[PDB]
């Protein structure tokens, strides 16, 4: 199959910015679409952002207006831009590949970690 | 009228009913006090009653229950803090003090909405302390309906208890318990609306119209009785209703007991379905009598054309005693047609009165009102066909899809009404069809009448707040007898301008997959009204297809792994396809 690897996660402060990358080792067909999920500490998996068609973007309410998702179809990499980060965003961020007609999971990533800490 | 009023009512009601009636009364007067505080007040009044039962000459045993309950309201320390003006009521002497409290009862108290707990939690508490579980049930309902007749609510608690005793001892308790709870909550709200409408109509239209309503209903209930006996029962029944609307619990219970005593002491001249009711206890007797099935219509009744059509000396009797002659016409017609609704009988009596009022003043009266019975047929066939058509539609579609049928019909009828009002009306009417179409046609019309009267009145008083439709205002400014046919006579609004499209109105999210079956249906039906408002000229075929597409759209996205993207991609496709299909 095709493997996914996340890059760009780490330790960031509140109100800062962070860019997450997710490259696939294979060709993402015009069918499959790619998105982002997160899992807060002690909380279940959560939808973040997804992109299909190349221009249709759908974000979650808690991250709407702060996170932006984009994809380079030729580079096989989806980008997640994070701005105005909050401590609640501290989670393991996975990027996934899903079927269009069924909207079911197909490929899961390893998961990069993002931690947002107060300025203190 | 007794040596010890508190000791006598305690013996008549027993400890069970006495505790509950005092608990309901305190919760209705002091709505904002906590539950445990009312419990301590009930046990204080109850223990005082036991002193008078053991010795009627003890302290304060000579006082009536009004003044004993009155100064007990004045014993709470927060009286002025929680209920400001009320503490000044206590300076007044009875009876001038009891009426002072009735003013303070808040019809709409600021209390949290009742959230039904899980079946496991409700029954682990029902078996923990059964008496406490029922007391809290009475406490939370009484302080949200302060004018609810207390013995009536006391009977709901028994049915509320019989459900938990039966259901939660059977596997899959929710399939047994939850339908029994929703059925009661509907009937309890209907009972509250009926009790209020009986009083509101009594004061708005006059005592004459109230008496006419009782004549038609009692003649259906008691057809073997005489007009003199029925007309007397109407006067006493109106006396009880006038007293019960004043708000006094004990005065209303005593009048109901007096009427129950008279009817039980004259069974052979009233009806033969009361031997079972008249051996019931003090609170169960009046409730039993008010629910008694109709006695058998007598055998071989003469035709009404004799005393009201085929008699030369007819217009003279109308001028002799108008209300008495019309009352005899209401009595003779109602006793022969228990399958007719009371409003239907009032239409015929009004039509008969309108004919004679113009016929006697003409040259030949007998040839003028000769065909007065022909006017009754189009007035009787209309509700008969209307119920038969809709019951066949309900039997074909089921309750949910039948509500959707009524949704489109009424939104096309008056599209100016607010969407939540049309959904509430159409759902309750679907409940009426589900409630009454089970019965034979001889009972469908009386079954649907009492429910349909409040349902249309809820619509009227709701639409009264913000008048948007002149047609609904007109039909609401009609008589209670003419209000229902007015709505059914309306056609589709031709001059209604369709409302502009709003994407957020037809946009749906993953949260719809978490609500119960009821609230999930309500969300679809809300979009159905908004869909009709946007395209009122849409056919039934075009709307059924979109509603069927909606069911698959919600079913698909709730079973998908990525529900968020599904509701966004499929909904963006479903709306664009429906908007292109309608135009
Ligand atoms: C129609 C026949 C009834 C015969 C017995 C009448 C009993 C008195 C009715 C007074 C009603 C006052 C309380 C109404 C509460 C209720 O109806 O739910
Ligand atoms: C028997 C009940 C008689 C009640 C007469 C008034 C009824 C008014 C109404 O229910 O809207």
């Amino acid at each position: 199959q095709v493997q996914l690897q996340e890059s760009g996660g780490g330790l960031v402060q509140a109100g800062g910015s962070l860019r997450l990358s997710c490259a696939a080792s294979g060709y993402i067909s015009d069918a499959y679409y790619m998105g982002w999920y997160r899992q807060a500490p002690g909380k279940e998996r959560e939808f973040v952002a997804t992109i299909t068609h190349g221009t249709n973007t759908y974000y979650a309410d808690s991250v709407k207006g702060r996170f932006t998702i984009s994809r380079d179809n030729a580079k096989n990499t989806v980008y997640l831009q994070m701005n105005s980060l909050k401590p609640e965003d501290t989670a393991v961020y996975y990027c996934a590949v899903l079927e269009t007609r069924s909207y079911s999971f197909r490929y899961w990533g390893q998961g990069t970690q993002v931690t947002v800490s107060s300025l203190e | 009228a007794h040596k010890s009023e508190v000791a006598h009512r305690f013996k008549d009601l027993g400890e069970e009913n006495f505790k509950a009636l005092v608990l309901i009364a305190f919760a209705q007067y002091l709505q904002q006090c906590p539950f445990e505080d009312h419990v301590k007040l009930v046990n204080e009044v109850t223990e005082f009653a036991k002193t008078c039962v053991a010795d009627e000459s003890a302290e304060n045993c000579d006082k009536s229950l009004h003044t004993l309950f009155g100064d007990k309201l004045c014993t709470v320390a927060t009286l002025r803090e929680t209920y400001g003006e009320m503490a000044d009521c206590c300076a007044k002497q009875e009876p001038e003090r009891n009426e002072c409290f009735l003013q303070h009862k808040d019809d709409n108290p600021n209390l949290p909405r009742l959230v039904r707990p899980e079946v496991d939690v409700m029954c682990t508490a029902f078996h923990d302390n059964e008496e406490t579980f029922l007391k809290k049930y009475l406490y939370e309902i009484a302080r949200r309906h302060p004018y609810f007749y207390a013995p009536e609510l006391l009977f709901f608690a028994k049915r509320y208890k019989a459900a938990f005793t039966e259901c939660c001892q059977a596997a899959d308790k929710a399939a047994c318990l939850l339908p029994k709870l929703d059925e009661l909550r509907d009937e309890g709200k209907a009972s509250s609306a009926k009790q209020r409408l009986k009083c509101a109509s009594l004061q708005k239209f006059g005592e004459r119209a109230f008496k006419a309503w009782a004549v038609a209903r009692l003649s259906q209930r008691f057809p073997k009785a005489e007009f003199a006996e029925v007309s007397k029962l109407v006067t006493d029944l109106t006396k009880v209703h006038t007293e019960c609307c004043h708000g006094d619990l004990l005065e209303c219970a005593d009048d109901r007991a007096d009427l129950a005593k008279y009817i039980c002491e004259n069974q052979d001249s009233i009806s033969s379905k009361l031997k079972e009711c008249c051996e019931k206890p003090l609170l169960e007797k009046s409730h039993c009598i008010a629910e008694v099935e109709n006695d058998e219509m007598p055998a071989d009744l003469p035709s009404l054309a004799a005393d009201f059509v085929e008699s030369k000396d007819v217009c003279k009797n109308y001028a002799e005693a108008k209300d008495v002659f019309l009352g005899m016409f209401l009595y003779e017609y109602a006793r022969r047609h228990p399958d007719y609704s009371v409003v239907l009988l009032l239409r015929l009596a009004k039509t008969y009165e309108t004919t004679l009022e113009k016929c006697c003043a003409a040259a030949d009266p007998h040839e003028c009102y000769a065909k007065v019975f022909d006017e009754f047929k189009p007035l009787v066939e209309e509700p008969q066909n209307l119920i038969k058509q809709n019951c066949e539609l309900f039997e074909q579609l089921g309750e949910y899809k039948f509500q959707n049928a009524l949704l489109v019909r009424y939104t096309k009828k008056v599209p100016q009404v607010s969407t939540p009002t049309l959904v509430e009306v159409s759902r309750n009417l679907g409940k009426v069809g589900s409630k009454c179409c089970k019965h034979p046609e001889a009972k469908r019309m009386p079954c649907a009448e009492d429910y349909l009267s409040v349902v249309l009145n809820q619509l009227c008083v709701l639409h009264e707040k913000t008048p948007v439709s002149d047609r609904v205002t007109k039909c609401c400014t009609e008589s209670l007898v003419n209000r229902r046919p007015c709505f059914s006579a309306l056609e589709v609004d031709e001059t209604y301008v369709p409302k502009e499209f709003n994407a957020e109105t037809f946009t749906f999210h993953a949260d719809i997959c978490t609500l119960s079956e009821k609230e999930r249906q309500i969300k679809k039906q809300t979009a159905l009204v908004e869909l009709v408002k946007h395209k009122p000229k849409a056919t039934k075929e075009q709307l059924k297809a979109v509603m069927d597409d909606f069911a698959a759209f919600v079913e698909k996205c709730c079973k998908a792994d990525d529900k968020e993207t599904c509701f966004a991609e499929e909904g963006k496709k479903l709306v664009a396809a429906s908007q292109a299909a309608l135009g």
